[PDB]
């Protein structure tokens, strides 16, 4: 059947027969392939959307039309039509069925093949691999004859086989026969071009193009090269806004369907960088509303991860974290604006998880550092009470946040954590709690500056004198200041952009004062007040220690 | 988007205080 | 830092601090001011409320170091427990360092104790020991005990019970100075021994579907640790050989085993190490564990006095948890239906479709 | 002016607990007593008169 | 499956034969210690030669005349290098039969000419730089044509072998990385001198252009998110393997430089790897003291073993002329391995 196949799929491009005197009369008719497709896909959605228990040691104690579906007739008709170089038929076929695409993967594949294969050309002229390809090369055989040194060169042969993607079996190397598939298309001359034929190609492989990794990092590639081409230029914008709308339309669907598959994600990252980050706010929060479902494999593959991810949380421990901190690292740089939700409500409601992960952030890549900032904005400004249901008590969240929160600060310093800065620095203007608890939180944890509650007279007059008996003091105190001194810096550096200490000063004194104009019990009047108080205390303490010279006064 | 529009500025902290004279009628 | 109202040293009070001690209990509020003076003291409370750490900040307090003298003796009953008043003792000295402590009991060779006790870098002013070791050292003259000033006794009742105890404890007695300060401390002085929010659930069922049960259960629960009760050690064991089978890491506790396994799998435990932990009823009572959210019964017990015991390892000090138990037999319903009548609780039937987890948060 | 201006490290000179420190902090000998420790002895001392 | 069958059989009863070196009778005779080290072992190209160097400071080498060692004669040689300086790496100077080039962390590269008539290793030539440079790492161009010596940060020199060693070029490595304090952890080159593979710390891989013996920066791709081990490169020349400590080792394609094959079964650190002479199979020796077996074309696992906390640092290289390899035993003994009647995996 194979041969077969291939020679009417030869004769069919020369004009010898037309393709639908073909199509409509081959053995599996167009109503037993679409109830096929029914039952795929209902099978699949209740698979995916309710899961299934696979038995690890469940009950191990006491005490064939599918196949020919698959292997025969329209759909091998149709992946040989692909490896063959004639797209347009089925093109043609696949724009009316699309749910085709879910009987077998094959088509992806094949598809993705000529796509390349339409590329490569476009891809080479940029990101210039050309002058870099002169190192491919094999090692010579050496051998010692008669006591010189004598090299040769490997020989190998050259075999023609029916599978299209070559190879090289340990001493000789395969190739497709039909060495002419390639003559009807033409790659493309200008990334115009690459646009217009996304449009055809792309819009066809859809959600599936994840499938091929390569392809993603081709594309990428290309797009990060085509901006840095015109940074002078006054159009850049122009070419922004045009790569934006083109990732979100094609790739980042894309990306979302990977596999434990980081440098990938990586590489699509690394073109994202250039957008403003509302653009990528947006885009990160339509693939999670309304793309998550509304689309099959896509919601398939959210929530074969997300279940992964919980089934990872509950096996976290003091013991196990040298493999499972590598597997929940895999598992969060591939997929993680689906992943990283469970795990942050685990850690806003549990105790040791909060360390574990703090200790886990060590080997992640910078796409999952911006969606866990985005994530840990959505859960800080999701709808919900923030003092406790008793009285005026604080809930039992904020805590463990805000303590996440300065442990990041804290252990990953490539973390970039700015918007939450301003997101301090503008939710304090009305007094949210949660602002000051975070800042509270972030002095105390990352800064080291303990308080002056209680001191023996000794330590108190200790505390201020000469350097080393000072310093002898605050070691005493159990204040750890002066060790801290380089994550300091970089923290007061988040706050010395935008300019906010001096609002922050301000904002926090005339802040205690309203404090102090409010009605409640006397019994928790005084301790707030004193609270904020010997919070600005410590806040200034910091900043003195941290700014110094002319940089003092110039932001303060 | 909203706890992202509200104002910043240094012109806004000046919220002035009330004189200390107190008037006379826990 | 309630400890800062006693008036303390300063670094013994960071060496409290650093110990996680806030709020000083009843007995210690009650005694500690009255021992630092120097005063004899004979203590009975209920166990667990800190009884140790009234002695150790007294003796903490009261002692300046001398070089070579030993002042401070304390006699215990057991090794173990002789370990842990070391242990305490250290954790209490952090901020100490000439102080220097040490502990005696049986197994060690007696030539490595004299010589520890000779060398100037182990010579100890704190000695814990059980009364027959330190009797063999005071007898042989390998400890001198001309300069104590301190002489603690605990679980007293024990000491002076025993015939050979209470006979060693007063040949220790005699070889030190009269005029010192003198404490006994025991949760139990009879009258016969100078100037002294918890969530309760059940499943009935047949016994070869809970195995699977339990795969499905600790499947889709969130927890923290599980602990699972079983009635026999054969089964326990059994049931842990097959979770951890199962990717679930899970240890297991019950006698006939030794107990040095016993102690080492039990301290594991208790540090966060594994997040599965199986036991019959050997704990059944006296367990502190704090981290404990989620209490599966596998086998329910004979009395209600005993299930209630067996909850009691979850809610620690009023806190919130979730249990959930098996019924296979009619005695089972028996002791479910005499729980509610004893204790005013409606064990409900747990429901199919889950409960929601913040009720147990 | 006067009396906000100034602090107590500039109102108070106690002497003893710089010997206090010295004595008990008596590798290169720490680094030789952390400098000779005194040098802010001295610049104390100064600020004081 | 002839290759799992092969391995197989690689790993059985007999065809296997312990490397009889001072450390074996060493332990023969204390058995019938604290181990020292395995610092570096490195083949001649033509696989008739062997060289290694413990901790202890003696680097030993073997003119292989045999399979199992048995007429195999061995230049033991004290502490080379100075008394109190032990040596790092080496390389075999694919130019001649017999030089070799060794480094020993100080800013002196000795030169040694073996002689295997005798058992003296004459020092032959000594190189000297800057003071303050201490180099660690040599390499040789496999077409012997240049010769590159790499410090732990802040130096890296090229110097051409065929005019007597004459300094062709140097570079500053914070002009490579342009990050925050990088520490090159792996070097190696490509077939034929052409380009120089840097692996840094901070993740980092870089390509130097090293042709006319000025050295300059290429590129750089952000591979891993934790350092980088090892960096291996494919005999035919079509893709490079590198594998990190993240627990990731992928093969990069060398036409396109991009990503084309992941190892997943991986869950723990890589501490080196290795391909056969045919670029067939790749040997990956993990952190948890186990070693694995997969199928370059494929990427699925074809062989798994354990080593048992025997010689917890494990080394593997598989020889450049026959389908064999020498991997470590049971306290820093090398084992070798053999089938004893097929030289390569085509005449089985």
């Amino acid at each position: 059947y194979e041969r077969y196949m291939d020679m009417c799929c030869i004769l069919l491009k020369n004009g010898f027969v037309n393709f639908y005197s073909i199509w409509d009369n081959v053995k599996p008719e167009m109503e037993f392939l679409q109830e096929y497709i029914q039952n795929l896909e209902t099978e699949l959605e209740e698979e995916s959307t309710k899961g299934v228990e696979n038995p690890l040691a469940m009950a191990a104690a006491l005490s064939k039309t599918q196949q020919d579906i698959l292997l025969f007739g329209k759909i091998k008709l149709l992946e040989r039509l692909l490896i063959h170089g004639c797209v347009i038929p089925v093109i043609h076929v696949l724009k009316q069925y699309p749910k085709v695409l879910y009987v077998s993967e094959s088509l992806s594949r094949y598809l993705g093949r000529v796509f390349e294969y339409l590329l490569n050309p476009l891809y080479t002229s940029m990101t210039s691999s050309g002058e870099s390809k002169d190192m491919a090369t094999a090692l010579m055989i050496t051998r010692i004859d008669n006591g010189i040194l004598a090299h040769k060169p490997r020989l190998i042969h050259k075999y023609k086989t029916h599978e299209p993607f070559e190879s090289l079996e340990l001493n000789s190397s395969y190739v497709f026969y039909y060495s002419e598939w390639n003559s009807n298309l033409t790659p493309f001359a200008s990334v115009n071009d690459l646009f217009e034929n996304s449009h055809i190609y792309l819009s066809i492989i859809g959600p599936y193009l994840g499938r091929i990794p390569t392809l993603l990092s081709k594309i990428s590639r290309i797009g990060v090269a085509d901006i840095q081409k015109n940074h002078g230029s006054e159009s850049l914008h122009v070419t922004i806004d045009k790569w934006i709308d083109y990732v979100r339309k094609f790739i980042f669907p894309a990306t979302s369907l990977l596999q434990n598959n980081p440098i990938a994600t990586s590489e699509v990252y690394e073109l994202m960088k250039f957008f403003p980050f509302e653009k990528r706010y947006f885009i990160y929060n339509e693939m999670m509303t309304k793309l998550s479902q509304d689309i099959l494999p896509l919601k398939v593959s959210f929530n074969k991860a997300e279940r992964e991810a919980k089934s990872i949380l509950k096996a976290l421990s003091i013991d196990t974290i040298a493999k499972e901190s590598r597997r929940f690292a895999k598992l969060i740089s591939t997929n993680p604006l689906a992943s990283l939700v469970p795990a942050v409500k685990q850690i806003e409601n549990y105790d040791k998880v909060s360390e574990l992960v703090v200790y886990t952030t060590k080997y992640f890549n910078d796409f999952a550092y911006d969606v866990l900032q985005f994530v840990l904005l959505l859960r800080l400004t999701y709808n919900r009470p923030a003092v406790q249901f008793d009285g005026v008590n604080q809930a039992m969240w904020v805590q463990r946040l805000s303590i996440f929160i300065a442990g990041l600060a804290k252990n990953c310093p490539n973390m970039d954590i700015s918007n939450i800065i301003t997101y301090i620095l503008k939710t304090l203007h009305n007094g949210n709690i949660i602002a000051v608890s975070i800042l509270k939180e972030l002095i105390i944890t990352v800064g080291g500056i303990r308080d002056l509650n209680e001191v023996n007279m000794k330590q108190l007059l200790m505390l201020n004198s000469g350097s080393p008996l000072k310093q002898y003091a605050r070691h005493l105190i159990y204040d750890f200041r002066d060790d801290n001194s380089v994550i300091s810096s970089r923290l007061t550096s988040f706050f010395t952009d935008q300019s906010a200490i001096s609002e922050i000063i301000l904002l926090l004194y005339t802040l205690n004062l309203k404090a102090n104009t409010q009605n409640s019990h006397y019994k928790i009047l005084s301790t707030r007040c004193d609270e904020m108080n010997t919070l600005l205390w410590s806040f200034i303490e910091l900043i003195k220690h941290c700014l110094k010279g002319k940089a003092f006064e110039e932001n303060v | 988007n909203n706890v992202w529009k509200i104002p910043t500025g240094l012109d806004k902290i000046e919220q002035e205080v009330k004189k200390p004279e107190g008037v006379y009628e826990i | 830092t309630g400890f800062k109202d006693f008036l303390l040293k300063p670094e013994l009070s960071r060496a409290i601090i650093d110990c996680g001690f806030e709020h000083p209990s009843e007995v210690q509020q009650h005694t500690i001011p009255q021992s630092i003076h120097g005063t004899d003291v004979l203590c009975q409370a209920k166990s667990g409320l800190g009884k140790t750490a009234v002695f150790v900040l007294s003796t903490l307090q009261q002692l300046d170091p001398v070089p070579g003298e030993v002042a401070v003796v304390v006699i215990c009953n057991a090794r173990e427990l002789a370990y842990q008043i070391r242990n305490e003792y250290l954790r209490f000295s952090k901020y100490m360092p000439d102080v220097k402590t040490a502990v005696f009991y049986g197994g060690t060779p007696i030539s490595k104790d004299a010589e520890l006790l000779k060398n100037k870098d182990t010579a100890p002013h704190i000695v814990v020991a059980t009364p027959g070791r330190l009797k063999a050292l005071v007898r042989e003259k390998y400890i001198d005990l001309s300069h104590v000033k301190n002489f603690v006794i605990d679980e007293c009742d024990k000491v002076l019970e025993e015939l050979d105890m209470r006979r060693d404890v007063q040949e220790i007695f005699r070889a030190t100075p009269r005029d010192k300060q003198v404490m006994m401390f025991s949760a139990t002085l009879s009258q016969e021994i100078q100037n002294p929010g918890l969530q309760q659930y059940y499943i009935k069922l047949e016994e070869r579907e809970k195995n699977r049960k339990l795969a499905q259960l600790l499947d889709d629960l969130e927890f923290n640790q599980v602990i699972i009760f079983v009635k026999s050690t054969t089964r326990a064991n059994e049931l842990t050989k097959l979770l951890n089978a199962s990717n679930f890491p899970a240890i297991t506790v019950h006698g006939h085993m030794k107990q040095e396994e016993r102690i080492a799998r039990y301290k594991a435990f208790k540090d966060f190490e594994k997040r599965i932990c199986v036991s019959t009823d050997v704990f059944g009572r006296g367990i502190d564990i704090e981290r404990i959210n989620l209490a599966i019964n596998y086998d329910l017990t004979n009395e209600a006095d005993q299930y209630l015991h067996r909850v009691g390892r979850a809610g620690r000090f009023g806190t919130k948890g979730l249990a959930i138990s098996f019924v296979s037999s009619k005695e089972d319903e028996e002791v479910l239906a005499k729980i509610q009548e004893r204790f005013d609780v409606k064990i409900a039937e747990f429901p199919e479709e889950g409960i929601d987890p913040s009720t147990y948060l | 002016t006067t009396f906000w201006r100034l602090s107590l490290y500039d109102i108070h000179f106690d002497k003893s607990l710089y010997d206090e420190r010295k004595n008990a902090l008596s590798k290169h000998l720490i680094q030789n007593q952390i400098k000779d420790i005194l040098v802010t002895g001295i610049s104390h001392q100064r600020a004081f008169k | 499956s002839v290759t799992s069958k092969y391995l197989q059989s690689t790993f059985s009863k007999g065809n296997t034969s312990h490397i009889e070196d001072k450390r074996f009778i060493h332990v023969s005779s204390r058995s019938h210690i604290t181990p020292n080290e395995i610092l570096s072992l490195k083949f001649h190209v033509s696989g008739s030669s062997m060289a290694y160097s413990r901790m202890d400071g003696s680097l030993t080498v073997w003119f292989i005349k045999d399979a199992s060692f048995d007429k195999s004669v061995e230049v033991y040689i004290p502490d080379c290098c100075g008394s109190d300086k032990l040596a790092t790496d080496l390389s075999w100077n694919p130019t001649s039969l017999n030089q070799i080039a060794v480094v020993s962390n100080s800013s002196e590269i000795s030169l040694l000419l073996i002689n295997e008539k005798s058992l003296t290793a004459s020092k032959l030539r000594t190189l000297s730089l800057g003071s303050k440079t201490k180099v660690n790492t040599c390499l040789y161009d496999p077409l012997g044509n240049w010769l590159l010596a790499a410090t732990k940060s802040e130096k890296i020199y090229l110097f051409d072998v065929k005019k007597d060693h004459s300094s062709v070029c140097s570079l500053n490595i914070s002009d490579i990385s342009q990050e925050d304090n990088d520490v090159v952890y792996s070097l190696a080159w490509s077939n034929g001198g052409s380009h120089i593979f840097i692996g840094f710390k901070s993740g980092y891989l870089a390509i130097l252009k090293a042709k006319h013996g000025i050295l300059e920066v290429c590129t750089k791709i952000k591979a891993h998110t934790g350092p980088i081990t090892e960096i291996k490169m494919d005999p035919w020349g079509r893709n490079f393997i590198t594998g990190s400590i993240d627990g990731n080792c992928y093969v990069w394609n060398m036409k396109s430089l991009c990503c084309e094959l992941i190892i997943n079964d991986l869950n723990s650190a890589v501490t080196t790897l290795d391909v056969c002479h045919l670029g067939k199979i790749l040997g990956i020796c993990t952190e948890d003291e186990m070693v694995y077996f997969y199928d370059l074309n494929s990427g699925n696992l074809l062989h798994s073993k354990s080593l048992a906390n025997y010689k917890t640092d494990p080394v593997l290289k598989f020889y450049p002329d026959k389908s064999w390899y020498i991997m470590s035993g049971k306290n820093d003994t090398l084992s070798n391995h053999f089938v004893k009647n097929e030289k390569n995996l085509i005449t089985y």
